[PDB]
C-alpha cells in the first residue's frame, strides 16, 4: 500500500507482493505435451487419470455427490520413463498452469520466509486454477527422521505441513493439484491415510512388450 | 554484466511507459516493461540487467 | 418555462454528484499536508524530563516531552508518538498486541464442529474434560485447592484428524483459537522472536477464553542435533520462554496451550517432565462403536442409491479413524463416475472399505 515518503499516509493501494514475485516458482503455462507424445506409459496413466484428473473435471459432480475431491497424490517409484514427461501431459489435458516449484529453494536457513512462499505458492495457484504444483525432489518437504535430529529438520517439516493444512483448508474444491516425485519413497510424516492430503499412492512399474513397442514407434 | 538481481536506486530519467525498477527486500520499485532503445536505460545505482523474479533490465548493456 | 423545471432538477443532480467526488480529491492534498510521525515503545523511563525510547527505524534514543501529551497515560512498555524533526513525545499512544495472519494466525472459533466429528469420541471426551469444563467454570478447580490445568499434549498421527479435533473445540467454548507455525516464532533479529511468545501470550489472556495450539513441536522444543548446534539454539531460546511463562507467577488456567507433534522422541525432556504438560493425550485406535458412527456420518451428506448397511463396513475395517473411512468413501465414488451417476450402492461400498486396507495397514 502507498505511503508518503515523509509525510508517512496512505494516499493510494498498489497491488499484492511479498518478497520477490515467483521467487522459488518457474510458471510454464500449458506444457506442449499430450498423451499422444508420450505413450506407452498407458498404465500409469489410469491411474494418474483417476487420483487427480477426475475430480478436477467434473468438481461439480463430487460437490452434488457430496463427498469431497482428493487434491493430491504423491508419485515414487522410478523415473526413466518419462515420469516427468507424463506430468506435463497431464498438465496439457487438464488445461493446468504447471508449476516447478522446488523443495531445496525453501528450505531456506533463514526464518519462517520458506513458510511465506509455501502460501503465496496456494495463492497463485487457486487463482491461476488448474494448476499442478510439481515438486522437484521430496527431500527438503520430507526426511526428517523419527530421531532427535528431527529438531534440526525443521525447516522442512513446516513447508511440508502448511501445504497440506491448506490442501484440506480447501479439500471439497479441486483448483490446485499437488504432485511430488522421487525415484523412491521416503520417511515423512502421516499424510497418505488422508483424502485431502496426498492420497494417492502411485507405483511406477516398468514396462512390457506391447509398451516398449509404442514408445519404440 | 552478471547480477543477481537488478538495482538501479534512484531513477529519474526512463501498465507502464517509463522504467522505475530495484529489487530488493527492505523497499521495491516496480515497473513491469523493459527494452528502452533510448536512453538505453541502465545508469543509476549500478547492479542491473535481468532479475531473479523477472521484472528485468530486459537489454540495457 | 416547464422545460426550465425539468432541467433544474436534473443540472442540480448533475452537480450534485461531481461536488462531492470533486471535494474528496481535493481532501487527498489536504491530508497529504495533515502529515503522519512514527511509533516506538518506551523502553523505560528515566525521568519525567529523560525516557529511553525505541524507534522502530531501530536506534535508542534520550527524548523529553513536546506539546499534546497525557503524563496518566505514560507508564513503562507502552507505545508512544515521536516527532520525525524533534524526536520527542508528542502524544502517547495505547499499546497494541497487533493482529496478524503471519506469526500467529487467529480464527475465532473453528471452522468444523464438536458433535460432527463424533465417531472420534474418545479422543472428544478427553479433550472436553481437560478443557471445557475449568474455562466454564474455574469455580470448581479453585474450591478444592488443586490448580486448573496447564498444557495438553496430542500425540499420535496427524494425519488422521487431530487437527479438525482442536478446530473443533475451539468452536464449542467460542474460544479464541490461535494456530501458530513454530518455525515462524524464527526471526533471525534481536529480540523479534521474544517479541512474539510475549505477544501471542498477552494477547491470549485479552482475549481468554483462547487455544494456543503448537503445530509439530521439534523447533521451539528440540532436544539438540546431536548435542551440537548450527541453528539449535534458536530453539533454545524459544524453549525456555515458553518454560519461563509456565514456571513464572502467571498461571494458565483460562489461556490453554495444546501441543502437537507425530512422534514425542523430538519432544524436549522439560516439556515431558510434569508442569509443562501434564496431560498427555494419545489417539488410539477406534471402538467397533467409533467406526460405525463415522461411517454413517460420512454416507448421511454423501447420496446414494439404496440404504448402507454400514455394520458390514466396520467389520471391513479394524480400527479405521475418520480420515482413512473418508478414503474409501471417495473410492466407491470413483466407480460412480465411471458408471455416470452421483448415487452409490451397498455393493461399491463393500469393495471401497477393503481396497483401501489392502493398499496400507
Amino acid at each position: 500500500v502507498g505511503v508518503n515518503k515523509d509525510s508517512y499516509l496512505i494516499l493510494d493501494t498498489l497491488p499484492s507482493e511479498f518478497d520477490s514475485r515467483v521467487k522459488a516458482m518457474e510458471v510454464d503455462e500449458k506444457p506442449t505435451e499430450t498423451y499422444s507424445d508420450v505413450g506407452g506409459l498407458d498404465k500409469q496413466i489410469e491411474e494418474l487419470v483417476e487420483a487427480i484428473v477426475l475430480p478436477m473435471k467434473r468438481a461439480d459432480k463430487f460437490k452434488d455427490m457430496g463427498i469431497r475431491a482428493p487434491k493430491g497424490a504423491l508419485m515414487y517409484g522410478p523415473p526413466g520413463t518419462g515420469k516427468t514427461l507424463l506430468a506435463r501431459a497431464c498438465a496439457a489435458q487438464t488445461n493446468a498452469t504447471f508449476l516447478k516449484l522446488a523443495a531445496p529453494q525453501l528450505v531456506q536457513m533463514y526464518i519462517g520466509e520458506g513458510a511465506k512462499l509455501v502460501r503465496d505458492a496456494f495463492a497463485l495457484a487457486k487463482e491461476k486454477a488448474p494448476t499442478i504444483i510439481f515438486i522437484d525432489e521430496l527431500d527438503a518437504i520430507g526426511t526428517k527422521r523419527f530421531d532427535s535430529e528431527k529438531s534440526g529438520d525443521r525447516e522442512v517439516q513446516r513447508t511440508m505441513l502448511e501445504l497440506l493444512n491448506q490442501l484440506d483448508g480447501f479439500s471439497s474444491d479441486d483448483r490446485v493439484k499437488v504432485l511430488a516425485a522421487t525415484n523412491r519413497v521416503d520417511v515423512l510424516d502421516p499424510a497418505l491415510l488422508r483424502s485431502g492430503r496426498l492420497d494417492r499412492k502411485i507405483e511406477f512399474p516398468l514396462p512390457s512388450e506391447d509398451s516398449r513397442a509404442q514408445i519404440l514407434q | 554484466h552478471p547480477l543477481q538481481v537488478a538495482r538501479c536506486t534512484k531513477i529519474i530519467k526512463g501498465e507502464d511507459a517509463k522504467y522505475v525498477i530495484n529489487l530488493k527486500q527492505i523497499a521495491k520499485f516496480v515497473v513491469g516493461l523493459g527494452e528502452r532503445v533510448s536512453p538505453t536505460d541502465i545508469e543509476e545505482g549500478m547492479r542491473v540487467g535481468v532479475d531473479r523474479s523477472k521484472y528485468n533490465i530486459e537489454l540495457p548493456l | 418555462h416547464r422545460r426550465y423545471d425539468d432541467q433544474l432538477k436534473q443540472r442540480r443532480q448533475n452537480i450534485r454528484d461531481l461536488e462531492k467526488l470533486y471535494d474528496k480529491t481535493e481532501n487527498d492534498i489536504k491530508a497529504l499536508q495533515s502529515i503522519g510521525q512514527l511509533i516506538g515503545e518506551v523502553m523505560k523511563e528515566l525521568s519525567e524530563e529523560k525516557y529511553i525510547v525505541k524507534a522502530s527505524s531501530g536506534p535508542r534514543y534520550i527524548v523529553g516531552v513536546r506539546n499534546s501529551v497525557d503524563r496518566s497515560k505514560l507508564k513503562k512498555g507502552v507505545r508512544v508518538t515521536l516527532d520525525i524533526t524533534t524526536l520527542t513525545i508528542m502524544r502517547i499512544l495505547p499499546r497494541e498486541t497487533d493482529p496478524l495472519v503471519y506469526n500467529m494466525t487467529s480464527f475465532e472459533q473453528g471452522e468444523i464442529t464438536f458433535d460432527g466429528i463424533g465417531g472420534l469420541t474418545e479422543q472428544i471426551r478427553e479433550l472436553r474434560e481437560v478443557i471445557e469444563l475449568p474455562l466454564k467454570n474455574p469455580e470448581i478447580f479453585q474450591r478444592v485447592g488443586i490448580k486448573p490445568p496447564k498444557g495438553v499434549l496430542l500425540y499420535g498421527p496427524p494425519g488422521t484428524g487431530k487437527t479438525l479435533l482442536a478446530k473443533a473445540v475451539a468452536a464449542t467454548i467460542g474460544a479464541n483459537f490461535i494456530f501458530s507455525p513454530a518455525s515462524g516464532i524464527v526471526d533471525k533479529y534481536i529480540g523479534e522472536s521474544a517479541r512474539i511468545i510475549r505477544e501471542m501470550f498477552a494477547y491470549a489472556k485479552e482475549h481468554e477464553p483462547c487455544i494456543i495450539f503448537m503445530d509439530e513441536v521439534d523447533a521451539i522444543g528440540g532436544r539438540r542435533f546431536s548435542e551440537g548446534t548450527s541453528a539449535d539454539r534458536e530453539i533454545q531460546r524459544t524453549l525456555m520462554e515458553l518454560l519461563t511463562q509456565m514456571d513464572g507467577f502467571d498461571n494458565l488456567g483460562q489461556t490453554k496451550i495444546i501441543m502437537a507433534t507425530n512422534r514425542p522422541d523430538t519432544l524436549d525432556p522439560a516439556l515431558l517432565r510434569p508442569g509443562r504438560l501434564d496431560r498427555k493425550v494419545e489417539i488410539p485406535l477406534p471402538n467397533e462403536a467409533g467406526r460405525l458412527e463415522i461411517f454413517k456420518i460420512h454416507t448421511a451428506k454423501v447420496k446414494k442409491t439404496g440404504e448402507f448397511d454400514f455394520e458390514a463396513a466396520v467389520k471391513m475395517s479394524d480400527g479405521f479413524n475418520g480420515a482413512d473411512i473418508r478414503n474409501c468413501a471417495t473410492e466407491a465414488g470413483f466407480f460412480a463416475i465411471r458408471d455416470d451417476r452421483d448415487h452409490i450402492n451397498p455393493d461399491d461400498l463393500m469393495k471401497a472399505v477393503r481396497k483401501v486396507a489392502e493398499v496400507k495397514k
